[PDB]
């Protein structure tokens, strides 16, 4: 029975393995040849191994002590030069931006021969459910948010006369058709319409384009492929007839003031460009109109420790000539990504150290600590796998987020430390993210080893 | 059973009298040459020539005690320019040490290892391609004969913890390799940017560009598996085209990647259901950090064991593994054999204790 | 605090 | 010394690892997928944050994946994904209309 079956299954799988261990047998005893025929191609230099010298430098010399009936063999200890070592360290990721490491199935394509018609929620699912407004990105490893959608689920002129071809308004008496239609979604086209095949493809992206778009027809019909402006108002009329700081995360409530009832409010957070509230919300944070430079306390995003939108602050530079180097508001090099050159030398204290070449005046942007995001109880992981070995780099940047940069960060992660540091660290909300900048304490000359006051971080 | 009878012929000892771990025979040495081997101990390490006869004689002991530094590999080699032995040894502080025992003078010293190396294997094709598997989370690939890191394999999804050997296949189409992180990964050298780097460095020399070595880091392996080896696997090698991966587990598994009936080199990358068909078992093996080595034509798999016993296995035979081979016990084998070496012709074998002290055997042929 | 970086006499001619 | 700044917005192992994850869905299309990982590719190799250069983010597909896009034949799927943004706000109308035209231009020069 059972016991047949199985018998029978071991034995099929014994023949399996012997089969395949023969035929590659076979394989490497074809390679082997080959390999032994290699072997004796070229022949070696007779090494006769003598035994060096008889003490040629008058040094000590070997003690081979034969367990078995046999002489001491004496030999020079031919002693070898020695090279300098190298402190230890492993090896690690580069990386310039944070990395948040997590802690009747679909509709066919249009691209290609099979192609139908679905609109059950609309023909736009796949493009509309993994999405990041933030950093435009699809399915985003930055911004890892709850993600609620799974599973990839305007007044213009009347276009008359015949635009080009015949347009659908050129027709008779269907305008005011079109018009009542419109109106009920709160001589009139009598004539008969043609008969045209319509492709699931081809229905589908009209239907979306039309529904994006209303009641344009001569820009939908150039667009499209063929469908000639009279046979889309015929389709049209068709269908009708069949039927403690944190980042600033976005809030979306149109008309609804953010007050006692927004999550930015429950946050102290200011609504951003990303906010999708009223023009006119209470808590939006005004564009601060500095005339250069940024970093006197008198402007509001400095004097609350933040840095510049490029959307709010117009005039204050931080949205001009974006393709360049480092803005004149000094409150946005952050998100510029620009920062200074960092060395790698033998520290003078212990291990490793990171040297500037260049120097570094008073409060001064050097370069961004960055690495991956974990949270609270993932930071605790981290950081014991990295104190197992006694060399941690864990860094605190919000409440509820800590960067570490073993595995992967930059060279700004080789940070001395002392009671009288040249460098000390502080944190601004940089385009609803927050991102660490390191700055000097004093104005730091060219090439000397730095420094950062551990007990600013949780690890002191 | 088996068809191989080795006796054994003299034995020595050395004068720093520390435990050998790095111990191979000169299977490049042809017919008329005769047959040496090497091993370490301590910061010197010493070679041996053992005649026929039951004989056995020091020739060379170079000693490298001006810092504390420890020997842990001696991988056998040669230079095709001056078609001399070359025997490279590494450890400790992570020094990649040339020695050349004809001229008794230094070579070659590597430095960029973040701890210190553990094995090393040459390539079959190219004798000028040595495999570090650093302590340092990761596996390198020297080439000394330009001097040039070739490749760092290792990265974002390779090497969570120390690499200690890798392995080559039987014409080294594929490279696998056993780690501390329960990790078996084929880090696959049949990529065509393995081999147009590998292009690449034997036309580099550091000297013309300005900028340094443009190493090729593969993060991501080409096949990983992590269930094999409940515990880290310290030693690997390519029986055929399946695998003689070794573990703590007193087994070398002879398994093959993917199902049962698709080519390995065909195998996707995402795959996840290896097969096992046998393992060679043993028992008093379980300590860590040693090494298990076969003969030239693959038919005498050989391991060493804390206790002392040694033995060798029959492989040339039809079927996986089965049967009970040999077991080769010495009279004066009391510590624990690191390193078990053939010669290239079925004749002669030494055994490599924790004091260096060599116990050579010859078979009876 | 970072020990002798290397003793570069007589790492080879103490015995010369 | 002379820069040797070993920093990248975009390193290759991000790359790739992008490029796995898109490929790695399970419910999405062979087009949808080619051009989702397109996107997420360019906007991880730009690191675009400025909101108003969103809209010329979508003209920037023009500028080097012309070619890719002709010799694919992704010209349904990158529409539908550039008309998938309205939703969200960014870009408009227009430039709908202009990355259109100007994709249909390489479809033409192949036709
Ligand atoms: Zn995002
Ligand atoms: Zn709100
Ligand atoms: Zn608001
Ligand atoms: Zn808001
Ligand atoms: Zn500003
Ligand atoms: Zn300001
Ligand atoms: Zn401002």
């Amino acid at each position: 029975e059972y016991m047949r079956l199985r018998q029978l299954k071991r034995f099929r799988r014994a023949d399996e393995v012997k089969s395949m261990f023969s035929s590659n047998r076979q394989k490497i005893l074809e390679r082997t040849e080959i390999l032994n025929q290699e072997w004796k191609q070229r022949r070696i230099q007779p090494v006769h191994i003598l035994t060096s010298v008889s003490s040629l430098r008058g040094t000590r010399e070997c003690s081979v002590t034969s367990d078995l009936d046999f002489p001491t063999q004496v030999i020079p200890l031919k002693t070898l030069n020695a090279v300098a070592s190298v402190p230890i360290m492993y090896s690690w990721s580069p990386l310039q931006q944070n990395f948040m490491v997590e802690d009747p199935e679909c509709t066919p394509n249009i691209d290609g021969p099979n192609a139908k018609s679905v609109q059950r929620e609309q023909s736009l699912h796949s493009f509309h459910t993994l999405f990041c407004r933030r950093c435009f990105k699809y399915d985003c490893f930055l911004h890892r948010k709850c993600n609620y959608s799974f599973h990839a689920t305007t007044e213009t002129a009347l276009d008359n006369k015949p635009c080009g071809p015949q347009c659908y308004q050129h027709l008779e008496g269907a305008k005011e058709f079109a018009a009542a239609l419109t109106a009920e979604r709160i001589k009139p086209n009598i004539e008969p319409p043609e008969n045209v095949e319509w492709s699931g493809a081809e229905a589908s992206m009209f239907r979306v384009l039309i529904g994006t778009y209303y009641d344009n027809f001569c820009a939908i019909a150039r667009l499209i492929g063929t469908k000639t402006c009279r046979q889309v108002y015929e389709f049209r009329v068709k269908e009708s007839s069949i039927i403690h700081v944190y980042n600033y995360q976005p809030c979306d409530h149109p008309r609804q003031p953010c007050d006692s009832s927004c999550p930015c409010v429950i946050a102290q957070n200011f609504c951003e460009k990303f906010c999708q509230c009223s023009s006119e919300c209470q808590n939006r944070f005004p564009g601060c109109r500095c005339k250069a430079q940024c970093n006197t306390k008198q402007c509001p995003c400095y004097l609350a420790v933040r840095e510049c939108d490029p959307d709010l602050c117009l005039t204050c530079g931080a949205a001009d000539h974006w393709d360049s180097k480092n803005v004149s508001c000094k409150n946005c090099s952050i998100q510029r990504g620009s920062k200074k050159h960092l060395l790698l030398a033998p520290s003078d204290v212990a291990g490793w150290g990171i040297f500037i070449k260049d120097p570094v005046q008073k409060n001064e942007f050097i370069s961004e600590y960055c690495g991956e995001i974990i949270s609270q109880d993932e930071a605790d992981r981290r950081g014991k796998v990295y104190d197992k070995y006694m060399c941690s780099f864990l860094f605190n940047l919000n409440n509820d987020f800590v960067v570490d940069a073993t595995r992967k960060g930059n060279k700004i992660r080789f940070a001395n430390h002392s009671v009288n540091p040249n460098c000390y660290a502080k944190v601004m909300m940089v385009n609803g993210d927050h991102r660490i900048g390191i700055f000097a304490k004093r104005a730091i000359q060219t090439g000397e080893e730095l420094f950062f006051d551990y007990r600013y971080s949780q690890a002191d | 059973k088996c068809k191989y009878s080795f006796k054994c012929v003299n034995s020595l000892k050395e004068d720093h009298n520390q435990p050998l771990f790095g111990v191979q025979f000169n299977w490049h040495s042809k017919e008329g040459d005769p047959l040496v081997f090497a091993t370490v101990g301590s910061n010197r390490v010493t070679l041996y020539e053992c005649h026929s006869q039951g004989e056995i004689r020091l020739l060379q002991s170079y000693v490298d005690a001006d810092a504390d530094e420890n020997f842990y590999t001696c991988a056998w080699t040669y230079d095709s320019n001056t078609s001399h032995p070359l025997l490279a040894v590494a450890g400790s502080r992570g020094i990649i040490r040339i020695i050349n025992p004809i001229t008794m003078q230094c070579i070659k010293h590597y430095v960029g290892h973040g701890n210190a190396i553990n094995e090393l294997k040459f390539h079959p094709r190219d004798p000028n391609l040595l495999l570090s598997v650093s302590k340092d989370h990761a596996l390198r690939l020297w080439n000394i004969q330009t001097d040039t890191l070739v490749a760092i394999f290792g990265g974002v999804e390779g090497h969570r913890d120390e690499v200690l050997s890798a392995d080559y296949d039987l014409l080294g189409e594929k490279i696998m390799s056993c780690g501390m992180d329960h990790s078996l990964k084929l880090w696959r050298i049949n990529s065509k940017r393995m081999m147009n780097a590998i292009k690449e460095s034997y036309d580099y020399n550091p000297n013309k560009t300005n900028r340094p070595f443009i190493s090729q880091k593969i993060h991501f392996p080409d096949f990983s598996t992590r269930d094999i080896h409940r515990n880290y696997v310290d030693c690997v090698r390519w029986l055929g085209d399946l695998i003689l991966s070794k573990s703590c587990e007193n087994a070398i598994v002879c398994w093959k990647p993917g199902k049962m009936e698709d080519d390995i080199d065909k195998i996707k990358p995402s795959e996840s259901n290896v097969t096992i068909l046998g393992r060679f078992d043993y028992s008093q093996c379980d300590i860590w950090y040693m090494r298990f080595s076969m003969d030239f034509w693959q038919k005498m798999l050989a391991l060493g064991n804390q206790v002392g016993k040694l033995y060798v296995w029959d492989l040339e035979v039809e079927d996986p593994h089965k049967a009970k081979c040999t077991t080769l016990t010495h009279h004066k084998c009391g510590a624990a054999i690191r390193q078990t070496s053939f010669s290239r012709d079925s004749s002669i074998l030494i055994a490599v204790c924790d004091d260096a002290s060599i116990w050579r055997w010859d078979r009876l042929r | 605090s970072l020990p002798r970086p290397h003793d570069f006499f007589d790492a080879q001619t103490l015995d010369a | 010394m002379e820069v040797d700044s070993e920093d990248e917005k975009d390193p290759e192992w991000l790359r790739e690892k992008t490029i796995t994850q898109i490929e790695e869905f399970s419910d999405v299309n062979e087009g949808e997928k080619e051009v989702m990982k397109l996107w997420n590719l360019h906007v991880m190799k730009h690191g675009f944050i400025a909101d108003n250069q969103m809209n010329h983010a979508c003209m920037l597909f023009v500028e080097n994946y012309g070619q890719k896009i002709i010799k694919k034949n992704l010209c349904r799927n990158f529409m539908l994904h550039l008309v998938s943004m309205h939703d969200f706000n960014l870009i408009s109308i227009m430039s709908i209309d202009k990355a259109v035209t100007k994709l249909r231009e390489m479809q033409q020069k192949l036709e």
